[PDB]
């Protein structure tokens, strides 16, 4: 059979396959954006059809996060190797594992069908009210997808937590990363469901939470209470993969295993109580802003320890071993890229600096370096490491120095200018812009078209 | 390109019979890769990408000569007064 | 001539003494010679602590001495700003309706 | 860390000790099925986690972060005027909430604000004392600090009396310049 | 075991092919996006409009 | 302990650190109190810290201050360099 | 200094040259590198040195290029990336002549400081 | 040498694209009629009947493997008795040339070496300490500036003029006090 | 931290003056994509794949003992590609201790 299969390793493959398929739509949406931003004036989107652009950015953000990266890093690799890293045979809850991947597909079909049938309007991937609750039915459809996706995420989190009961070996660092990510989902998802229901209530049940005398900022607190743990849920599995790749490909025992494990735990605890650095410009109390700013900076301490522990893993490795394997290059590239993304995150953590850089392309570049480069490269690196175990072929990616170099150069061309544009300044979620920002936007656009061409070379 | 034989700091250690094994060469060969024209083309290439990445494409300047001149005149005639070396810069 | 004397003096003073091992290892049996071969994974050649300091110290002097050289010879100081005189602003904004 | 089960582990009395940890570690464990095996696994975990020197660094960090977290939460409820828990003031119109207004001024003047506000001149180059004077009296009059903020502020001199232009850029001098022209009052 | 395209590329030295590919890919990207705007001449980029902006900047001391 | 490598704590204070589990708890408790104390003793106290007439002047302050005071730099530094907007055009 | 002061049970090479040997190499051909510094066909084994005779722990070092080109080969016989050169020849020279190393490092540092300061300033 | 030439003979270039003739010439979709291959298609792939339509996991072709005595066939080891001892000779995998193709000669030498481990416990602990507190010191250096700038934003100022700004879709409305 | 096994001086004394560390090659050989035979059907290609497993390979020392393929994690212990059912017999994680009981010995 193909749909009835409960084998966890098969389901892991399905997660990877589905993420690539949905990735194409996400890439298409991303390509539409940079083509439009090539220069001032409409290029592929009519001025009378600006609503479509708002939908493109809204779906680009939603699909890439919930439908592409999260299934790939939290559903794909973990379902394949996690029961193997544990001494157990298969996943604890086989039937739940089957329904989780099916749920992800159905939610994807609902989302894309809504593009085709409903009027195309957008409110951003964060769905801030009141804009989200004064829109058309496409917003209702997107909410159903998120709620449905939430069901799959929570049941998958329950599945991984049960490994603690049955694990017959040692809890490796990678296993810890998945377990702690599951803990974050369990504590953050129910809060997300509650606020999403309130959005539906206003949209569909004549609720008045998001009109005058009802604080709209209420949504931002509850949403970001899940929002920031989500970004840490995306990256923590990537950290686990990097730890395995560096140790395995260098024949070096992981240094400071317990320090690595405690760093992951510390990040989750801190990541659950710093959500309001997304709300600096709303006008919070003085003491509130100081607290979140102070605690946000503290997240760098555990994150820094992991970076240094990774570096010493690569240092001193035997020279005779060939170092040009794509998996090793991607793992090393992650350290270089993540540091850039994290440092810029610390810059925008300072709230007064953030006043100028909120809702600008500097924030875009910040999370693209971490997610579009780092997370993707970590997912690529893990899949490459498991090529023999997974057994896929008909691609030239294992030893391809051209692909690694071209990818690194061109992605940096896309997003380095966006840091510069942030100070110029160019707002986010914008289709037109002043003529004097064209040069930097043009350079990034040339970077985007180049990256897409490179992907065709792997086949 | 029939490269030369560099004996080295200690000529005695390069005094044996090399047979078919390659013989040591001057260091200039390494930087030219034995004057491979494609290394020299890929070399001219290397400098172009570097230049674009740090200073922009200066190969478009010959086509931008006429429109740059008009921009310079506009700044001098109508733009805010420049002082000293500031006159050298036009936005 | 002077270079040779100073070169010899630094060479003699920098010859390393046996390390004070920070790990618990046995004493090699007396009369034990070479047992391994050159195909073993290469072990990086590391400078002794004295040599590392001297070389590293020289670079620090070089880099900052070069910085001072550029600032005093290659670069120039700002001349005083031009005097500020009362000027006539434009009569009208170019977009003022007529 | 002993390597023989015959040698006992020293334990203190209290709610977080070796004995306290042993009693609870194996409550949910399927692997600690007999004394010998249970002790071996218990000492294995204790050795791996509690005898790891770098682990104690994270223990300090979680304590500090949680301590701040609890204090800020508690401070808002206790002192923030805008936070209501009792209902007496919420049953009256705004002008009648006299008891709640008592929190306003003291909550507006925390110690740290008074200490650090004078150090604005480490950031602002021109007129760092533009907002120092306020005749209303809700806050103290501010006086610029005499030293730079410790840390990463190497751009400015260590003390402001070393800067030849510091006094010329003060709000007082600029006010003198513009008043001489009749340009503005401030 | 590889198609012609990879056998051709993988035969050359990496630092011979790599710099050429980087330049080539960037040039192709620029050319592709320039196709849709051949001969487009907005008025705001004409010399007359450029001068007017300079007049505005002088008046506004931008 | 604060800013202390615990290997030093293990070595120099064996009896105190004999119970590692208890030692870990004290590490958490001690740093919890510090964080709690900072908010309510350093930040919270109202109407305090406004005695700007009592700025601390460390010995390094006086060393540099006296050095410039001895010469004319201190007087020159404090002098207002410019108090007019426009220069006179000849 | 691993062989010199730390470990006395690994073979210790003789420095043939404190500079790399430039050689043209061909893909699909195997080369043998002298690890003792006494071969007369440097940087390759000549058939008469210790490496060729398998004497005193010295053995030839197998090497094969991926692509055709000109490559640098270790002459100091202690480069971490041996047979290929990575700069260990200069490092090992500084150990032998630390006074000279200071002069070179100072000069290199001086140039780097001037250029970096001049451009940024 | 070129190792590909050693096993060139084994690799005969293919005839059909993707390894199959057109279904009209040969119907690879049908189940094979060869005895003992009823579970396979003609081209060798597993038949849909075997894997889907009549899958044993669904109750088709019920055949318990275990026998009455609770035993299943097990292949014994290759035992040898010599020197007054019973020995077992392990099964060695075939030469990698047979499975992969390249001739197993001129293999580069990779010696045995034990794990590369960082030593000097005392030194290592200090490095771990620095990894934690060097970032902490940097954070402390930022903290004081952060407090100061936050206070500057919220400082109470003696403003003399008020401008009210209202955001609407999609324009800005400004309300100002008209002079008397 | 782990710094290798502890060694006593007596353990380093050789029984002959000509002893040197054995030069046994731990490179398993030259490999590439597993190359199947067109004549082999699905069943026999499966046998071919099972006979090309690197994790079933080892290096035999001079005393007859073998150092096998080893990995830090059990992910490298299953057949490549991973079969449907991997760990039919539970992998054993061997711990060591100094405890002993009399029943195991005989005098
Ligand atoms: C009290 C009141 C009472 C009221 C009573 C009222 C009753 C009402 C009843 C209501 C319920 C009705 C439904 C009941 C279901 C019953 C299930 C059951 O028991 O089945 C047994 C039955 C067993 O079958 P069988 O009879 O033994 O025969 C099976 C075969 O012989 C061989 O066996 P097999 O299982 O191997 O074969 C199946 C499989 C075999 O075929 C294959 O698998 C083909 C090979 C793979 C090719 C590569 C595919 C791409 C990679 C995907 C990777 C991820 C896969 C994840 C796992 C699979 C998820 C489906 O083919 C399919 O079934 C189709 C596979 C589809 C894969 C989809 C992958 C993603 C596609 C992405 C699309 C991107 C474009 C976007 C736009 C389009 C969006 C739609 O199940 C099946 O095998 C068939 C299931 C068919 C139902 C599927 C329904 C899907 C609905 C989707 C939502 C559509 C809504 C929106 C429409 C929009 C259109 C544009
Ligand atoms: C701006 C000029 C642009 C020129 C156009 C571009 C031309 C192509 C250049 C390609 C270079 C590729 C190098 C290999 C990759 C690097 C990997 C690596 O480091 O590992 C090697 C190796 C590791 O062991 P391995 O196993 O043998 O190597 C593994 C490979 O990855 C295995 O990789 P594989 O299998 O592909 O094999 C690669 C193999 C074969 O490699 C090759 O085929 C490359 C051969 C060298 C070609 C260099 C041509 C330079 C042309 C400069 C033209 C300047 C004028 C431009 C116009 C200006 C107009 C104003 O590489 C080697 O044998 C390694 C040689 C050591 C690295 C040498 C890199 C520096 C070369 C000299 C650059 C000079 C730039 C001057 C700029 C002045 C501007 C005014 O050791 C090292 O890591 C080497 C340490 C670094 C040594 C070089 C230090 C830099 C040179 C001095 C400063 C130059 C800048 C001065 C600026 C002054 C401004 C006023
Ligand atoms: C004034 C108030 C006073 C109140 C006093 C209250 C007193 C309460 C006493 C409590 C005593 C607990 C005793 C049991 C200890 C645990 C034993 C255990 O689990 O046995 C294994 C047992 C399986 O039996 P087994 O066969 O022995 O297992 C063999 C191993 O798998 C094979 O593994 P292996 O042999 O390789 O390694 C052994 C060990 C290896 O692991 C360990 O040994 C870990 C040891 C440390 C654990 C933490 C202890 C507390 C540390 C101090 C924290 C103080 C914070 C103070 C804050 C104050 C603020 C005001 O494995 C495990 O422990 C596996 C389970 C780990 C679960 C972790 C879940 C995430 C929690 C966060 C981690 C802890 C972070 C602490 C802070 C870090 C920063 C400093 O596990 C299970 O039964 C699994 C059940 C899974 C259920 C999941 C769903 C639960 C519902 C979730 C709701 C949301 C949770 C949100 C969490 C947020 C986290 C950030
Ligand atoms: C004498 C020379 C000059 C000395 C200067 C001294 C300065 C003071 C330092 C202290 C004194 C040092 C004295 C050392 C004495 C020797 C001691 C010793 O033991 O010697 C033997 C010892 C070992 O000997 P051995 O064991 O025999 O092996 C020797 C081998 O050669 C193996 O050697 P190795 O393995 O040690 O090789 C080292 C190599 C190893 O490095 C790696 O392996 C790196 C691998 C990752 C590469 C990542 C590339 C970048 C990625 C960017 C991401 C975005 C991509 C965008 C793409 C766009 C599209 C194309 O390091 C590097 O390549 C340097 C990387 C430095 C960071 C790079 C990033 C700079 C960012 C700056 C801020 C930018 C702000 C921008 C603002 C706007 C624009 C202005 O060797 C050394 O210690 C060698 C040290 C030499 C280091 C020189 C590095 C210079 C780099 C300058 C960067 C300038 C940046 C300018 C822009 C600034 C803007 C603000
Ligand atoms: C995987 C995704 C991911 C990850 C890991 C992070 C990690 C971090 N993020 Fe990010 N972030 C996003 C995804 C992510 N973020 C997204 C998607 C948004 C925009 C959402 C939206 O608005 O739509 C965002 C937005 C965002 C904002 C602005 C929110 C707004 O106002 O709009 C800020 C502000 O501080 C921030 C901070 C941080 C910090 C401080 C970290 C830290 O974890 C980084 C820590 C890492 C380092 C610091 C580098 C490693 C450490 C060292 C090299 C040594 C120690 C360094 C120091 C002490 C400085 N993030
Ligand atoms: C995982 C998340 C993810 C990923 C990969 C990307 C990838 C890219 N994104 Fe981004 N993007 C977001 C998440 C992501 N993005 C979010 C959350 C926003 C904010 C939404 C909002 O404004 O509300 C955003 C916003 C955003 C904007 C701002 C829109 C606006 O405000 O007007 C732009 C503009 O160019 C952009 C461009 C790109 C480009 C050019 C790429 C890529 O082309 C970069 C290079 C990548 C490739 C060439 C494809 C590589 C392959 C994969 C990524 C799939 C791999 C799959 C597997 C391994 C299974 N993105
Ligand atoms: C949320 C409102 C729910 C109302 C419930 C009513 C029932 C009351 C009993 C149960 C709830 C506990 C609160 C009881 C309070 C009794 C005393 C009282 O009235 O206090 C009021 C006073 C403020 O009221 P006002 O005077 O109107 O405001 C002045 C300016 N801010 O309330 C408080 O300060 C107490 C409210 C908070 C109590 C809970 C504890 C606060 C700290 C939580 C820390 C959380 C972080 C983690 C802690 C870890 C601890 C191990
Ligand atoms: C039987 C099990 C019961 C479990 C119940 C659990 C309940 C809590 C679940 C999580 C939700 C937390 C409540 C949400 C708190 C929101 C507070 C908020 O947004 O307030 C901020 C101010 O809040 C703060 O100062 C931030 C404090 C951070 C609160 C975090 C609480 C939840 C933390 C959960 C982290 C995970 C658990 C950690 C456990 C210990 C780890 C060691 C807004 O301030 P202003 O808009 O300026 O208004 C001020 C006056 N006008
Ligand atoms: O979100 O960072
Ligand atoms: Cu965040
Ligand atoms: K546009
Ligand atoms: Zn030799
Ligand atoms: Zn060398």
């Amino acid at each position: 059979f193909y749909i009835l299969v409960n084998n966890n390793k098969r389901i892991g493959i399905y997660y990877i396959k589905l993420s690539i398929i949905i990735g194409i739509l996400g890439i298409v949406l991303s390509y539409i954006i940079r083509v439009e931003l090539y220069n001032s004036g409409n290029r592929i989107i009519k001025y009378d059809n600006v609503n479509y652009y708002n939908m493109v950015i809204t779906l680009h953000g939603l699909l890439m996060i919930f439908y592409i990266i999260m299934p790939g890093l939290y559903g794909g690799i973990p379902l394949y190797i996690l029961p193997i890293l544990s001494v157990i045979t298969d996943i604890v809850l086989p039937r739940i594992n089957n329904i989780s991947i099916i749920i992800v597909l159905i939610s994807y079909i609902v989302v894309i069908n809504s593009i085709v049938i409903e009027y195309n309007i957008g409110t951003g991937w964060t769905l801030y009210p009141p804009l989200s609750i004064i829109g058309t039915v496409i917003v209702n459809m997107i909410l159903y997808g998120l709620i449905i996706i939430g069901i799959s995420s929570i049941i998958s989190a329950i599945n991984f937590m049960n490994i603690l009961i049955v694990i017959d070996g040692i809890i490796y660092v990678y296993i810890w990363s998945i377990i702690i990510t599951s803990v974050l989902l369990i504590i953050s998802l129910p809060i997300l469901n509650g606020i999403l229901l309130m959005i539906l209530s206003d949209i569909y049940f004549n609720s008045i939470y998001f009109i005058l005398n009802g604080d709209v900022v209420l949504y931002q607190h509850l949403f970001w209470y899940f929002g920031h743990p989500e970004v840490y849920i995306l990256i923590l599995p990537a950290f686990g993969i990097i730890s395995i790749i560096l140790s395995v490909l260098n024949n070096k025992i992981i240094f400071g295993m317990k320090s690595m494990i405690l760093a992951i735990i510390m990040i989750s605890i801190l990541g659950s109580i710093v959500w309001a650095h997304h709300i600096y410009t709303v006008g919070l109390e003085l003491d509130t802003k100081i607290y979140f700013n102070n605690l946000t900076l503290i997240i760098s301490i555990p994150t820094g320890n992991k970076i240094y522990n990774w570096i010493i893993l690569y240092i001193g490795s035997y020279n005779i071993l060939y170092n040009g394997y794509q998996s090793l290059i991607f793992s090393i590239m992650f350290i270089i890229i993540f540091i850039i993304g994290g440092i810029t995150g610390i810059i925008i953590s300072i709230d007064i600096i953030d006043i100028g850089l909120h809702d600008t392309y500097y924030i875009v570049s910040h999370f693209h370096y971490i997610l579009s480069i780092g997370a993707v490269i970590s997912l690529l690196a893990g899949i490459l490491l498991l090529k023999d175990i997974i057994g896929y072929y008909n691609v030239i990616i294992k030893i391809n120095k051209y692909f690694g170099l071209l990818l690194f150069i061109n992605i940096n061309i896309i997003f380095t200018p966006q840091f510069i544009i942030g100070f110029n300044v160019m707002p986010r979620r914008i289709l037109e812009y002043s003529d004097n920002i064209i040069v930097w936007n043009l350079i990034s656009s040339i970077g985007s078209i180049s990256t897409i061409l490179i992907l065709l070379s792997i086949f | 390109y029939t490269p030369s034989f560099e004996r080295g700091l200690n000529p005695e250690l390069t005094s044996g019979d090399y047979g078919d094994m390659p013989k040591p060469q001057p260091l200039i060969d390494f930087f030219t890769q034995n004057r491979n024209p494609w290394f020299g083309f890929a070399m001219f290439c290397g400098f172009n990408f570097l230049w674009w990445a740090f200073f922009g494409a200066w190969q478009i300047r010959p086509l931008w000569a006429s429109q740059r001149k008009s921009l310079a005149e506009a700044d001098r005639l109508y733009g805010p007064t420049k002082y000293g070396v500031g006159k050298k810069y036009i936005n | 001539a002077v270079r040779s004397q100073i070169e010899a003096a630094v060479y003699k003073w920098t010859r390393p003494r046996p390390p004070r091992l920070g790990v618990a290892v046995p004493r090699s049996p007396p009369g034990t010679g070479i047992l391994f071969h050159t195909n073993m994974q290469t072990i990086r050649y590391s400078l002794s602590p004295k040599v590392w300091v001297l070389v590293t110290g020289a670079a620090l002097v070089g880099v900052f001495s070069g910085q001072r050289f550029a600032q005093t010879v290659l670069l120039s100081k700002n001349p005083p700003n031009p005097p500020r005189y009362r000027e006539k602003p434009p009569v009208r904004h170019p977009h003022t309706p007529d | 860390p002993p390597t023989r089960l015959s040698t006992p582990l020293y334990s203190e009395g209290g709610a977080f000790t070796v004995n306290w940890w042993r009693n609870r570690y194996g409550l949910y464990s399927r692997r600690q099925t007999d004394p010998m095996l249970a002790e071996f696994l218990f000492r294995q975990q204790v050795k791996e986690w509690f005898y790891d020197v770098p682990s104690y660094n994270y223990a300090a960090l979680v304590g500090l972060a949680l301590g701040i977290l609890v204090a800020v939460i508690w401070r808002h409820f206790l002192f923030n005027p805008d936070v209501y828990v009792r209902r007496q003031e919420l049953r009256k119109m705004w002008p009648d909430r006299h008891r709640q207004f008592a929190y306003a001024v003291p909550y507006l003047n925390p110690q740290l604000k008074n200490l650090l506000l004078p150090y604005k001149n480490s950031f602002i180059d021109n007129e760092p004392d533009y907002a120092d004077y306020n005749p209303v009296g809700l806050r103290p009059q501010r006086v610029m600090a005499i030293r730079r903020i410790p840390g990463f502020f190497w751009a400015i001199p260590q003390y402001f009396f070393e800067d030849p232009l510091y006094t010329s850029c003060s709000t007082k001098n600029m006010q003198t310049i513009y008043k001489k022209l009749g340009y503005s009052e401030l | 075991d590889f198609p012609w395209r990879w056998g051709f590329v993988a035969e050359k030295p990496f630092w011979v092919g790599a710099p050429i590919l980087v330049l080539g890919v960037l040039c192709l990207g620029h050319i592709i996006q320039t196709m849709g705007q051949i001969g487009v001449r907005p008025k705001r980029y004409t010399p007359e409009w450029v001068e007017a902006t300079k007049e505005r900047e002088r008046a506004e001391n931008t | 302990s604060i800013f202390t490598p615990m290997d030093w704590m293990f070595y120099y204070f064996p009896n105190y650190s004999r119970d590692k589990v208890a030692l870990m708890a004290r590490q958490i408790k001690i740093h919890f109190a510090i964080g709690f104390a900072l908010v309510f003793l350093v930040y919270h106290p109202p109407y305090k810290g406004a005695d700007y007439g009592n700025f601390h002047k460390s010995p390094l302050y006086w060393y540099k201050y006296n050095q410039l005071e001895r010469s004319g730099q201190l007087q020159e530094n404090l002098r207002i360099k410019r108090d007019w907007f426009y220069d006179e055009d000849p | 200094t691993w062989t010199e002061i730390w470990w006395e049970h690994d073979p210790t090479p003789k420095v043939a040259q404190y500079r790399p040997y430039v050689c043209t190499v061909e893909s699909g051909k195997v080369y043998w590198w002298c690890a003792c510094g006494e071969s007369k066909t440097q940087p390759w084994v000549d058939g008469h040195c210790k490496c060729s005779k398998r004497e005193g722990g010295f053995r030839p070092r197998r090497w094969e290029p991926e692509h055709d080109g000109v490559r640098l080969f270790c002459g100091c016989k202690s480069c971490f990336s041996s047979p290929t050169w990575n700069g260990g020849c200069f490092t090992k020279w500084m150990q032998s002549n630390p006074a000279g190393g200071m002069l070179y490092c100072f000069a290199a540092a001086f140039g780097f400081g001037t250029l970096t300061v001049y451009r940024k300033f | 040498k070129s190792y590909y030439d050693d096993f060139k003979d084994r690799l005969k270039p293919g005839k059909y694209t993707q390894g199959r003739c057109p279904q009209s010439e040969g119907d690879y979709r049908q189940e094979s009629k060869t005895i003992g291959r009823e579970h396979l298609n003609d081209d060798g792939t597993r038949s849909k009947r075997y894997t889907v339509k009549e899958a044993d996991a669904l109750g088709y072709h019920y055949h318990p493997p275990i026998d009455k005595k609770g035993q299943v066939y097990v292949k014994g080891p290759n035992t040898v008795i010599e020197r007054g001892q019973t020995w077992i000779k392990g099964y060695e995998l075939p030469s990698m040339e047979y499975t992969y193709g390249p001739k197993q000669e001129d293999i580069p030498f990779y010696p045995r070496v034990k794990l590369n481990v960082w030593g000097n416990y005392n030194l290592v602990m200090k490095v771990e300490f620095l990894f934690f507190y060097l970032p902490t010191i940097i954070v402390f250096g930022i903290c004081i500036p952060v407090y100061t700038i936050n206070f500057a934003q919220e400082e109470v100022i003696y403003t003399t003029m008020t401008v009210k700004v209202t955001g609407r879709q999609w324009y800005w409305v400004y309300e100002v006090e008209s002079p008397t | 931290i782990y710094e290798g096994q502890t060694v006593q001086e007596s353990e380093l004394i050789p029984q002959e003056d000509d002893w040197v560390i054995e030069e046994t090659n731990f490179c398993l050989g030259r490999n590439c994509y597993v190359r199947f035979r067109e004549e082999d059907d699905l069943a026999r290609r499966a046998l071919h794949q099972m006979d090309s497993q690197l994790n079933k390979m080892h290096t035999r020392l001079r005393d007859g003992t073998v150092i096998p393929y080893m990995s830090f994690h059990p992910d490298e212990m299953v057949d490549r590609p991973a079969p449907i059912h991997t760990f039919s017999e539970k992998p054993l994680l061997k711990w060591t201790w100094d405890e002993t009981y009399e029943e195991a010995y005989d005098d």
